[PDB]
DNA sequence: TGCACGGCTCGGCCCGG
DNA sequence: CCGGGCCGAGCCGTGCTTT
């Protein structure tokens, strides 16, 4: 949990670099390419960074016996990930079949 | 020790009748009503890399574009140099340039700001005797402004004059109402917390249903319509480490039902207005559309509640509301010395006069990876509500009121290490047809 | 204990290695009639449906009915090491071990661990398909080439006696259109204009491994999942099923 | 202070045209 | 049979609850 909270709060406050030399930028260029480089603008805090742990953490929550709490706050958590990229990667590919096994949706129906 | 406000019944007191009054609204502004665009990635195979730098990039184009309309309505600006062809200018003409403010810094002589453009980046210069270099000291970095000045070949574009968005000086007023009407506003209720002082909340209650002493109080009852809330109406899960020993009800779902019951005692002639805040269960960072509707289903499920979304603008009888949570107020308090937390009111009126709720980008406020931004204040409105800060204030800056309500929890151990004095139980009173607060109540006895 | 003999090991081992590409545990059901598998991927995008009657093997021995299960990657490789004209053998005896020997200038037999895999068995009823195209292997891998290269999607545009297949990204754009009058199409039946959408990525993994000259019919409806299929040696066939886009 | 992600470069294999 | 494509290796980077 604190490596999920701290990269989720740490990424939208992060801080670009250039790919060709190590200057950082407060907030990426306008124009999209380093000025005074020839190189591109790269990402710090990656999104896969910040949901590199989820899938164990769901576990342990769905196959354990672990307090309200603690579950709540991992259900959120997932939610809070896929409600950030919202308008950024939004979910345009459908699925065959559905319920994984999930235990937010099952506690959110209940 | 699990109680949810379940039996807190009030009834309407049958001596006095509310006044046929025709209920006039309309939501000029959600955050949930632009359907923004995902930026096309310009390859077959492009990773997620790229699509959030591009997302960010055109943010903050979209914010230039949006803030440059504004500056070029006052007649007093004209010929407009684009920063990337200011070298062809001669050393005899003056211009102007618009464009973000990258940074700051203060010498003997003056400032330096350093100034970029869609194409382009420059150096400017205010001389120290300059009128409106007191004006331009508390500027911080990402605002959009103007600067006037002459062009050297040197490499330092030497400036006289600074402007920014602002507000106009004159404006035409509107016709005037056929009867009074009162709307009365809250904030930070931070329901199911140990230090949430619930008997001053219910005497609130009993007073909106005519429990009153004096013959005013009764005769402005009658006549309140409108009820608004600005965000934190819950206390929030694991919100900082170690809050689960400071929660009486440590269940978001039942935190947000206890909540629903409460309002439930709230007069069928009367609407109340919600929006979320940074503690409840919504969007991680700002703007945030609406509450999670799986988690705050309650509220959802009253009869006359109105959720709206943060930032909002709400039109009451031809008046214009703006309505946010008032994050962006740290960010300002901790640019600008000499401001403070026991005064919000000079804060929310430097964010009016940026024209924008949050400008500054990775200090203490999130910013979501949006392709266009939707916290610039487009239109000038008549009245401007926030929060946050648990502290209660009220200001007038050319014509439009800015009002801070205060919170209904009382001062906690943050609160006290960091030296913070929240004000709760206060209630300001404003009229419809001015726009102007006349009246504030004040329940802090019990609480 | 079972005989099994195929002559070809290479094209054993191109059908294994294309159904593997999408899934990495399967089942393989053998009968008295042939060998028949099924699964979906663990993003439940995708599922294939293998059939091999005993027509098609040269030799079959099979007493009963047993599933058989073993790591695709392994066997992958095992079958990797055949050649073109050689002649594959699968048999196995009370021991619990899957012994592959192929028998071409030299015999040479691996030996291959076996795994048990939880089997969930489902079936998705046919659905109305409102049109049925048959095309070369050819045509549609290179449309799938040239659309990977401007945007990550496909769109799939059917009309009477007309096929097209597009792409658009944020500037360029490509199409690829053909008609029965072609020497590309043989047969389309469609009964309604049709519209729907598809990801690049699995599409280019599942046709990655068709030859240029092939029989490939593909099933789709409005924003309804697609059903592609083609024979192997005019008795076995493969079934993808790929869920629409938006 | 060990772990987990993500930009290059940079050869050794392969396979098909 | 010569050439692209793809896939490790090996360097430089980040980031690790907080009213
Ligand atoms: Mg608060
Ligand atoms: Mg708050
Ligand atoms: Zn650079």
């Amino acid at each position: 949990i604190p490596d999920l909270r701290g990269n989720l709060r740490s990424f939208t406050r992060q801080e670009f670099r250039c790919v060709k030399c190590n200057t950082k930028f407060r907030r990426p260029p306008l124009n999209g390419k380093c000025p005074v480089c020839g190189g591109k603008i790269v990402l710090t805090v990656s999104k896969g960074a910040i949901e590199k742990y989820l899938g164990t953490a769901k576990m342990l929550v769905t196959e354990y016996n672990v307090k309200n709490y603690t579950r709540q706050r991992i259900c959120l958590t997932e939610r809070d990930i896929d409600s950030l990229f919202e308008n950024v990667f939004p979910e345009t590919q459908l699925t065959l079949i559905v319920n994984p096994n999930d235990i937010c949706q099952r506690l959110v129906m209940a | 020790e699990y109680s949810k406000y379940e039996d807190v019944v009030i009834e309407w007191n049958p001596s006095v009748t509310p006044v046929q009054i025709e209920k006039n609204y309309e939501v000029k502004f959600d955050v949930r009503q632009v359907k923004l665009r995902p930026p096309k990635v310009k390859n077959g195979s492009g990773k997620e890399g790229e699509i959030i730098v591009e997302a960010y990039a055109s943010l903050f184009k979209s914010r230039l574009s949006k803030l440059k309309r504004i500056l070029r309505e006052n007649p007093e600006i004209s010929n407009v140099v684009d920063i990337g062809k200011l070298n062809y200018v001669s050393g005899d003409e003056e211009v102007t340039i618009i464009g973000l403010v990258n940074s700051k810094r203060e010498t003997n002589r003056g400032l330096i700001f350093e100034v970029e453009d869609k194409t382009g980046i420059v150096k400017v210069f205010l001389p120290k005797d300059s009128e409106d270099y007191r004006e331009a000291f508390k500027v911080l970095p990402d605002a959009v402004v103007a600067f006037k000045g002459f062009y050297s070949k040197k490499g330092i574009f030497f400036a006289n004059k600074f402007y920014l968005p602002d507000v106009p000086l004159y404006r035409k007023q509107k016709p005037p109402l056929e009867e009074k009407v009162y709307a009365i506003l809250i904030s930070d209720i931070h329901v199911g917390s140990r230090e949430f002082c619930e008997k001053a909340f219910l005497k609130f209650l009993e007073w909106l249903n005519g429990h009153v002493e004096s013959k005013e109080e009764e005769e402005i009852v009658s006549r309140v319509k409108y009820l608004i809330i600005a965000g934190d109406v819950v206390d929030g899960i694991g919100i900082y480490p170690g809050q689960y020993s400071d929660l009486v009800i440590p269940d978001i779902f039942d935190q947000y039902e206890a909540l629903a019951n409460l309002l439930a005692n709230v007069p069928e002639h009367i609407t109340m207005f919600i929006g979320p805040g940074n503690a409840d269960a919504a969007r991680p960072a700002i703007p945030q559309p609406e509450f999670y509707k799986e988690y705050a289903k309650p509220i959802y499920k009253l009869k006359n509640a109105i959720i709206i979304s943060n930032p909002a603008v709400i039109r009451l009888h031809g008046r214009d509301f703006l309505i946010a949570h008032g994050r962006g107020i740290e960010d300002v308090v901790s640019f600008v010395p000499g401001l403070t937390h026991h005064k919000p009111g000079l804060p929310m009126v430097e964010l009016l006069k940026m024209r924008h709720l949050a400008p500054t980008f990775g200090g203490k406020v999130p910013i979501a990876p949006d392709p266009e931004d939707l916290l610039v204040i487009e239109e000038v409105p008549d009245l401007v509500q926030m929060g946050h800060v648990h502290v209660y204030d009220a200001v007038v800056y050319r014509g439009v009121q800015l009002v801070n309500s205060a919170t209904w929890q009382a001062q906690t151990e943050f609160q006290k290490m960091v030296n913070i004095v929240p004000t709760p139980a206060k209630v300001p009173v404003v009229d419809v047809e001015s726009a102007r607060v006349v009246k504030v109540l004040d329940f802090s006895g019990w609480c | 204990p079972f005989e099994i003999v195929f002559e070809g090991a290479k094209e054993f081992a191109q059908l294994i290695e294309t159904a593997s590409r999408l899934i990495d545990e399967a089942a393989f059901k053998v009968t008295e009639e042939g060998i028949s598998m099924r699964a979906m991927d663990p993003s439940r995008v995708v599922l294939i449906d293998l059939n091999l009657p005993a027509s098609i093997f040269s030799k079959y021995e099979v007493d009963g009915e047993e599933t058989i299960g073993v790591n695709m990657d392994h066997l992958k490789k095992v079958l990797k090491r055949g050649k073109a004209k050689e002649t594959l053998i699968l048999r196995k005896g009370e021991e619990n071990f899957l012994e592959i020997s192929l028998q071409g200038t030299a015999t040479r037999t691996f030996k291959l661990p076996l795994i048990d895999v939880e089997e969930i068995e489902v079936d998705l009823p046919e659905l109305p398909f409102t049109a049925k195209v048959v095309i070369l292997g050819d045509v549609i891998k290179e449309a799938v080439k040239d659309a990977s290269l401007v945007s990550d999607s496909m769109k799939f545009i059917a009309k009477e006696n007309e096929f097209t297949m597009r792409a658009e990204g944020e500037t360029q754009e490509v199409e690829v259109k053909l008609t029965l009058e072609d020497e590309g199409l043989l047969d389309i039946e469609v009964q309604e204009e049709t519209k729907s959408a598809y990801g690049i990525s699995y599409l280019s993994d599942m046709v990655k491994g068709l030859g240029k000259a092939d029989e490939v019919t593909i099933k789709f409806g409005n924003e309804m999942p697609m059903q592609m299929e083609y024979y192997i040696r005019d008795e076995g066939r493969l079934i993808f099923l790929l869920a629409p886009r938006v």
